[PDB]
């Protein structure tokens, strides 16, 4: 009687085999059992290929078949070394991906076909290719993450798959943020990404993570940037442009639709102020000129080129007066994004009490109704023609004071008459009369 | 090179020579493998994977540099796409069955319609005379049917030989004989040229009595060595790999 | 594409079939060897050749254990053929046992006693699949109390001096988890807010209740028929050049899950009836609790005079009194 | 320069003129004589185009001077073909190459 | 000793670093195949731990110190020279041991091979000394098989110096196996290494052995010994013709051999002589032969254009008559009553000639021969036999 089927003829062979002869090659018992173990265990197949499994429309197979030589040609390169040529095949193949349409369509087979995880693990080989000595083809890194993110937006169930790896990405979020012009293609933007407008990820969303960020920016509180000052930048005791990314990674991870996660927001909140260093020298606590005294001799540092400038491709310009601003402007809007709702404040929570408390005494209102009382420059006609522009990377911004009003609103509270007032002839007047005095057509 | 069989030092210089070669080319380097086509010609290559008399080591060598020089990348590649089981849906698709005929009979494995997306073979002529350098792009071109023919034959030889346990196999040993010639068949099949009666037939020459389609020993019991044993692990492993796949686009089709 | 992922784990998933006896009865049947031609001693069966593969793949020395996919499969295809699972009758629940006994043979005459010994060493204290198909099986060898392969066990680490074995048996204590109240408040506001929970079970909440149970269901079977001379030697490796006392790591682990309970008992204070969420927590927790009792108990069973001074002079107290007010209070 | 003689001789007429293909058997061999290229090896003819810079310029004129079913042997100096850098792996740099050329059909 | 110091006064241990290098030796010695998994298991154990342990110690830079200040002096007889005798002959023992010593520090540790990725460029640099070749090309072996980034630290520089090596120092496998682990590691393959190992070995032609197809070609001869000898009667002046039915220029990838003429034998035996038995020779690829196809004449395995009326391979239906005069040294040729004006001269007489045509498959020629057996088509020159 024939076995008349392949499996069951398996079944006979591989035990004939082993109980015939004692096998001697470890690799040669491996594929026996592994292959007996399939042939008595069919639905494993049946379960390891369906999720697997995927069905395309003929009409845009053509497509498909581009994407998975796209995405073969990946692959080989992945096995393959890492060099000047790899990184163009590498930089050309992720340009390609994201021109196939199919690409945006079907996320599903996207995620079944593990490109995510290819791409994350070509990131890997090249940051752990020289990670003392500075990250090697920043280039096709800043491909790489810029894949990762549109990934994140092209569908949320791509978060929740990017979401497990965000502990490496916030080990390496350290590797180009001081760089201008890289600002949305890092690991660090990765990882906001990620968690970025995903309520269900921020609460899952883990509290070593947020101390991990505390402590990156504890020590650009410290310590100063290196290589600006190799550049030659004049030396200062703290990294704004380094203290701002993870800024803005918390404010991602605590603010979500409007609403402010509390559970994030108590513990991001609790490590910043055990961590006084991340707050900068304004708020030290001890011998700090505050807030407005900072941003004031900031504006000071934009006008003295030397201050501001390296003074030892535009985009190498780093001015160090408006990084300072935007890093105070962000710390504000971070803690007013943990300041807690009314609701809860009516309710009268204890915790959310004292956290309001806590930030009061952190900032004190007169900084902030000083900054909204600071006004900025007005563009002017020359008498040639030209209607001369400061520059909008140096110098005072709007969205500086928008976040101060973000946290006057949610933390301080608005409630009192003659205050109510009093902020208006200080710092909103002028600002109004400003805009009144722009709305000619060359200056709109 | 047949006279090489008793200069050991020059046999093994030129085995190590075949295996930097192989190394030279090794992982997809299209530009590396036309240049090592001026060297290492089809003809040659042909003439050393017919010859019996050829010298176990140099004959390994150039299976190995014949398979690392054109069959390699696609092999490789296919191999990558082998898990995923991406299935567009037309009517032959719709036309998939789970069982050909009435009765609960299964079809010999890898025969039928198969509809799922599958990478697109591509291959470049290995001339040194035209200036264009798209050619170093693809693998170099190979008569794959001549190859295949070849195969046949010289399988249907080898497990005649080997059955009447002689003590002058074709490179010396059992090992030389076999291991070398069934990697290459499984290259070959990985890459899926053998369709229709060729597939029935060495289907038939790896088990006569499971695989009849409606005495001679198979290459199952014909008592091999361990290295034989593991490449017939890895044929049989692809043939439940192809039935997963049929099952696969049958329960697509009722979908 | 909907009703492929749908059909999967609705039908293909659910499917079962039993095939474990009879693999492990084919495997272990000798296939006419002597009528073989064999010119020497007796050649090892299949399932005696599996196990030396899977314990020389263990011994080899990793910076870490890796998982291997035939692993996590043929050592829950053994247990499953170890165990096989209106009073029945006493003659009914011998042949039971003498059955089981039987199959534990099977296993533990080829070498799997040293094996899941020597995978757990190897596991250099590392909570994983791995560990937790090698914990099952050790299970599935030791169910009944074997002293046969209580005696192999004890004999191999006695005569391998295997430090790492309490070592990686500490360290997996260390890593089992609790009841975490912060995740269970997470997992109460995504559910009120509507969002679904990708977790059916909310097992961010004592992420592992399987491995706990497991491991010491694996201590205790370990000290089962109060077996003195294994009981001794958990508390003082007298031979070993470090000796690590699992009898004070038990009860380390036992004073955290009644700290973890007062705690989820101090939450469900204030609220008027507790839901079903809570409900299996509590569930959960009170079986883990039940079996680290059970570990402990039988430690100190036979009067192991060790033992009761060591657990008299350790924090056991402070978690019976934490006990006792949570039992006060829950009735 | 490109130097032709004569193997066999061919038609004698009919020349190879520009907005044509030129299907041709040829066999290269280094001047030491060691082969390096064939396609009657690889059992295919070679097609190209006259004037469209897609074949090496000495191989181009020598066929150009070449009659339909004329077997001849073509010369070329490294500077008309290779000239310095030479092919990477195939042809050493500054070196002479003998080809020998079959006009086999115009089309 | 360096500082010019007498000899006497310097103290050198000789015989107590050749017996402790012998032992150290002994003591990284690998594990024997034969021993069981769990003994294999142990020894490793202990080896890896002894490496780490002289590592983290630093004991390879001593050794690479002790390497240096002996590789200061140039040869057996200069250190003899400059100390004493006995050190001159232990010297290239003490530094073979210690080459082998560092390579047994170094196998199957990626960290020791890792950290010897910044002295990989010093070692390369003594390569091509005697003394040390192959010593330095086993530890090369073992650092670029363990350690990617001493893969990654090879330059174009010091990849063309093994290359330089195999040559001058003559084929060697080592330096293949060397090559080999460069091109691939651990699966990785770089491909800058793989480029320049081609580029720069590959097109010479000239190290590694070249192979190729070649068509068996076999000589006819008739039962004729013509020679000539002082004071004997032989006729100095002969004469035959050859008549092709039919050929073929291609029934393979390679051309068809086609060559007519006389050779000449080894003194007085009826045995050919100065050439082979079987294989793709024919007649003019030795001194002995003398060949003619058509449009070359061959002797000594050289080609010479000869002129022609109408120039022609030799093709289907031509008559090639072949004239041989002893007297004075002369082969000449006349093709279909063309005369060629290529011509042998010169030559040894001291043998014995006869006709003969060399081939390879797809041939249909005739001898004609004259007399019975043919005739000949042209008249033959006046006084020839």
């Amino acid at each position: 009687k024939k076995s008349s089927t392949l499996q069951q003829l398996i079944s006979e062979t591989m035990v004939r085999w082993a109980q015939e002869s004692v096998i001697e090659d470890p690799e040669l018992v491996r594929a026996m059992f592994v292959l007996l173990h399939r042939q008595y265990d069919g639905i494993g197949g049946l379960v390891r290929a369906l999720p697997k499994t995927y069905t395309i429309n003929g009409v845009s197979v053509e497509d498909t078949i581009n994407l998975l030589a796209s995405l073969g040609q990946i692959r080989s390169l992945l096995s393959v070394r890492m060099g000047k040529e790899e990184e163009k095949l590498m930089i050309r193949g992720l340009g390609d991906i994201m021109n196939n349409k199919v690409f945006y369509q079907h996320p599903n087979l996207m995620r079944a076909l593990g490109m995510h995880e290819t791409v994350m693990e070509v990131m890997v080989n090249v940051l752990g290719g020289g990670e003392s000595k500075e990250i090697t083809f920043p280039k096709m890194v800043a491909n790489c993450c810029r894949f990762l993110c549109y990934f994140c937006r092209i569908s949320r169930q791509n978060q929740k798959a990017m979401f497990d790896h965000l502990s490496y990405l916030l080990e390496n979020s350290s590797v180009g943020l001081a760089s201008p012009a890289m600002r949305g293609s890092t690991p660090l933007d990765v990882a906001a990404a990620s968690v970025m407008d995903n309520n269900e990820l921020a609460l899952a969303l883990r509290e070593p993570d947020l101390e991990k960020v505390v402590r990156y920016l504890a020590g650009c509180g410290l310590q100063s940037c290196q290589m600006l000052v190799s550049k030659g930048y004049p030396d200062i005791g703290w990294n704004p442009v380094e203290g701002e990314r993870y800024l803005d990674f918390l404010r991602f991870a605590v603010f979500c639709n409007g609403e402010s996660v509390e559970e994030n927001a108590n513990v991001v909140v609790r490590l910043l102020i055990r961590r006084p260093e991340c707050f900068g020298p304004a708020l030290r606590g001890e011998g700090g000129n505050g807030l407005l005294a900072a941003m004031e001799e900031a504006i000071k540092i934009a006008e003295d080129p030397s201050r501001d400038g390296p003074s030892p491709e535009e985009d190498d310009t780093i001015h160090m007066g408006n990084a300072i601003m935007t890093f105070y402007s962000a710390l504000i809007d971070l803690l007013g994004r943990c300041a807690p709702e009314m609701h809860l404040i009516h309710a009268g929570k204890g915790e959310a009490i004292r956290i309001r408390s806590i930030l009061r005494s952190l900032i004190p209102l007169g900084d902030l109704v000083g900054v909204i009382s600071i006004a900025f420059q007005m563009p002017t006609i020359a008498k040639d023609g030209n209607v001369v522009e400061p520059d909008m990377s140096a110098g005072f911004c709007p969205d500086h004071k928008a976040a101060m009003v973000l946290f006057l609103d949610r933390v301080y509270g608005i409630e009192v008459q003659d205050f109510l007032l009093h902020l208006l002839e200080v710092g909103f007047l002028p600002d109004l009369r400003a805009a009144a005095s722009l709305d000619t057509a060359a200056l709109s | 090179i047949l006279e090489l069989t008793e200069q050991e030092e020059l046999l093994k210089f030129h085995y190590h020579t075949l295996r930097l070669y192989s190394a030279v080319c090794a992982l997809g380097n299209h530009r590396v493998a036309h240049a090592l086509c001026s060297h290492v010609d089809e003809p040659q290559l042909l003439y050393a994977i017919e010859n019996k008399y050829m010298p176990g080591l140099l004959r390994a060598g150039y299976y190995d540099l014949l398979i690392d020089i054109h069959l390699s990348s696609y092999a490789t590649a296919r191999l990558m796409m082998n898990n995923e089981y991406i299935v567009p849906m037309t009517e032959e698709t719709k036309s998939i069955t789970l069982f050909p005929d009435e009765n609960k009979k299964h079809g010999l494995p890898g025969i039928g319609l198969s509809t799922s997306l599958r990478p697109r073979m591509q291959f470049s002529s290995p001339s040194f005379v035209s200036i264009s350098n798209e050619c170093y792009q693809y693998s170099p071109e190979f008569p794959l049917d001549i190859l295949k023919s070849k195969t046949i034959q010289m399988l249907t030889e080898a497990v005649k030989e080997g059955s009447l346990h002689a003590r002058d196999p074709v490179g010396g040993t059992t090992e030389f004989l076999f291991v070398p010639l069934i990697k290459l068949f499984y290259t070959l099949l990985i890459m899926g040229i053998f369709h229709n009666e060729d597939l029935k037939h060495i289907l038939q020459l790896i088990e006569p009595s499971v695989f009849k389609e409606a005495p001679k020993e198979g290459l199952l019991q014909m008592k091999l060595p361990e290295p034989v044993k593991l490449q017939m692990c890895l044929l049989l492993q692809y043939l439940c790999d192809c039935q997963v796949r049929h099952r696969i686009e049958a329960i697509v089709a009722f979908s | 594409n909907l009703f492929l992922q749908g059909y999967e784990k609705s039908w293909i998933e659910t499917e079962e079939h039993y095939f474990e006896d009879k693999l492990i009865e084919d495997l272990a049947k000798p296939g006419a060897e002597p009528p073989e031609e064999d010119e020497g001693t007796k050649r090892v069966d299949p399932l005696h050749q599996l196990i030396l593969l899977f314990s020389r793949t263990a011994l080899t020395e990793k910076c870490k254990l890796e998982e291997d996919f035939l692993y996590m499969a043929y050592a829950d295809i053994m247990a499953k053929s170890c165990h096989d699972e209106e009073v029945k009758s006493f003659e009914e629940k011998e042949m039971e046992k003498q059955k089981l006994l039987y199959q534990q043979a099977r296993l533990h005459d080829r070498g799997a006693a040293e094996m899941v010994l020597q995978t757990i060493s190897a596991s250099k204290g590392e909570t994983g699949p791995m560990v937790a198909a090698t914990l099952k099986l050790g299970i599935a060898i030791l169910n009944g109390g074997n002293s046969t392969v209580q005696q192999k066990m004890l004999d191999y680490l006695k005569e391998k001096k295997d430090v790492g074995f309490f070592q990686s048996l500490a360290g997996l204590m260390q890593s089992c988890s609790v009841l975490d109240l912060n995740a269970f408040e997470r997992q109460n506001k995504a559910e009120g807010l509507g969002m679904v929970t990708e977790e059916g079970s909310g097992e961010k909440v004592l992420q592992d209740d399987e491995f706990t149970c497991d491991l010491f269901r694996f201590l205790q079977l370990l000290c089962e028929g109060h077996n003195s001379d294994f009981q001794n030697y958990l508390r003082t490796q007298t031979g070993n050049n470090t000796t690590v006392n699992i009898i004070i790591s038990t009860v380390d682990y036992l004073l955290r899950v009644q700290e973890s309970i007062s705690d989820f008992y101090w939450y469900y204070s204030g609220k008027d009836v507790i839901d079903e969420q809570g409900q299996r927590n509590f569930s959960k927790a009170i079986q883990v609790a039940k079996q680290v009792f059970n570990t402990l108990t039988e430690y100190i069973q036979g009067p192991c005079t060790g033992n009761q001074q060591s657990l008299a002079h350790s924090r056991l107290w402070d978690a019976v009194v934490g006990f006792l007010h949570v039992f006060a209070h829950m009735q | 320069g490109v130097e032709i003689e004569t193997i066999s001789p061919g038609d004698g007429r009919t020349f190879p003129k520009k907005g044509q293909t030129c299907v041709v058997h040829y066999t290269g061999m280094l001047q030491n004589g060691k082969k390096f290229d064939s396609s009657r090896d690889r059992n295919k003819p070679f097609k190209f185009r006259i004037g469209k810079q897609e074949v090496i310029k000495g191989f181009e004129e020598g066929a150009a001077q070449m009659s339909l079913g004329q077997r001849a042997k073509l010369t070329c100096t490294p500077d008309v073909a290779y000239g310095a850098t030479g092919h990477p792996g195939v042809i050493p740099p500054n070196a002479t190459l003998i080809f020998d050329v079959e006009l086999l059909n115009l089309e | 000793l360096s500082k010019k110091a007498k000899a006497s006064t310097v103290d050198l241990p000789i015989e107590s670093v050749s017996l402790s290098l012998q032992d150290l030796i002994g003591y990284f010695h690998p594990p024997d195949e034969h021993l069981e998994h769990e003994d294999k298991q142990n020894r490793l154990r202990a080896l890896k731990n002894r490496q780490n342990l002289f590592q983290e110690e630093g004991m390879i830079n001593l050794v690479l110190e002790c390497i240096d200040r002996l590789h200061v002096y140039s040869s057996a007889a200069h250190f003899a020279d400059v100390a004493g005798r006995e050190a001159g002959e232990s010297w290239k023992s003490i530094l073979n041991s210690l080459y082998e010593l560092l390579a047994a520090l170094i196998r199957g540790n990626r960290k020791n091979c890792a950290q010897f990725s910044g002295s990989l460029d010093w070692l390369i640099s003594r390569l091509e000394r005697l003394e040390a070749s192959s010593g330095i090309l086993e530890v090369l072996h073992c650092v670029l098989v363990e350690s990617p980034e001493a893969l990654n630290i090879i330059k174009e520089g010091h990849i063309k110096s093994i290359i330089s090596l195999l040559d001058k120092h003559g084929r060697n496998h080592k330096v293949l196996d060397v090559l080999c682990s460069l091109c691939v590691c651990h699966g990785v393959a770089v491909r800058s290494n793989q480029h320049l190992i081609c580029d720069n070995l590959l097109p010479g032609r000239d190290l590694l052995l070249q192979t190729r197809l070649v068509n068996h070609v076999s000589s006819m001869r008739p039962n004729i010994f013509l020679g000539v000898s002082e004071g004997s009667a032989q006729y100095k002046k002969w004469y035959y013709e050859l008549m092709v039915d039919h050929t073929e220029p291609f029934v393979t990838a390679e051309a068809t051999h086609l060559r007519v003429g006389w050779a000449s034998t080894e003194g007085y035996s009826p045995y050919p002589g100065g050439g082979e038995e079987w294989g793709g020779n024919g007649v003019g690829d030795d001194l002995f032969s003398y060949g003619f196809d058509g449009l070359h004449l061959w002797s000594g395995c050289i080609a010479r254009t000869v002129s022609s009326p109408n120039q022609h391979l030799l093709r289907t239906d031509d008559v090639i008559s072949c004239c041989l005069d002893l007297s004075a040294p002369s082969i000449s040729f006349r093709i279909n009553g063309q005369p060629v004006q290529g011509m042998f001269e010169n030559f040894n007489i001291d043998g014995l000639f006869f006709p003969v045509v060399s081939f390879s498959a797809g041939i249909k020629v005739r001898f004609l021969l004259g007399g019975r057996h043919g005739e000949f088509k042209f008249l033959p020159p006046p006084g020839y036999a």
